[PDB]
C-alpha cells in the first residue's frame, strides 16, 4: 500500500510527516513477512 | 505555461509536455504568488 | 570507485562500492537488476 517498495525512494521523495506513514506501511508488511518466515522455519525445524 | 496570456477552459484543458531540460522548482516554491501549491505523492522541497 | 559511498544517479539513491563492471549492456539498457528486484549495476548519466 505504500507509494514505492523502495525505502530510499520514499525517503528521498517525501517530507518526514508523510514518509512516516509510508514507512509504517512498509514496516508492517515486511515485519509480517519475517514473522511468517520464522514461524514456518520453527515448524520445519521441529520436523527436521 | 505559468505566464501565458490565456488559459484554456477546463473542458478543453491545455496540456504541455515538459521534457529534456533542467527544472528549478525553488523559484516556484519560494514565490508567494500561488494560493494553492499542494504536491501529491511527493514533497515540494524535495523536488530539486 | 571501489569506495563505499552514498551515490545518486538520476535520483537513484543508494550506498555501495562502484566498480568497473563487465556486464554486456545493450545500448538502450540503463541499469541492471538482481533477483531481489533491486538496483545491481548502473550507467553513469554522463558517461555510457
Ligand atoms: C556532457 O555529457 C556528455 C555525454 O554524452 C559528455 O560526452 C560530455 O563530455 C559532457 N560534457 C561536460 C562538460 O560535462
Amino acid at each position: 500500500g505504500a507509494i514505492s517498495s523502495v525505502l530510499n525512494d520514499i525517503l528521498s521523495r517525501l517530507d518526514p510527516p508523510e514518509a512516516e506513514v509510508q514507512i509504517d506501511r512498509l514496516i508492517t508488511g515486511r515485519l509480517q513477512s519475517l514473522q511468517t518466515y520464522v514461524t514456518q522455519q520453527l515448524i520445519r525445524a521441529a520436523e527436521i | 505555461v505559468f505566464n501565458a496570456t490565456r488559459f484554456a477552459s477546463v473542458y478543453a484543458w491545455n496540456r504541455k509536455r515538459i521534457s529534456n531540460c533542467v527544472a528549478d522548482y525553488s523559484v516556484l516554491y519560494n514565490s508567494a504568488s500561488f494560493s494553492t501549491f499542494k504536491c501529491y505523492g511527493v514533497s515540494p522541497t524535495k523536488l530539486n | 570507485k571501489n569506495k563505499c559511498v552514498n551515490f545518486n544517479f538520476n535520483g537513484l539513491t543508494g550506498t555501495g562500492v562502484l566498480t568497473e563492471s563487465n556486464k554486456k549492456f545493450l545500448p538502450f539498457q540503463q541499469f541492471g537488476r538482481d533477483i531481489a528486484d533491486t538496483t545491481d549495476a548502473v550507467r553513469d548519466p554522463q558517461t555510457l
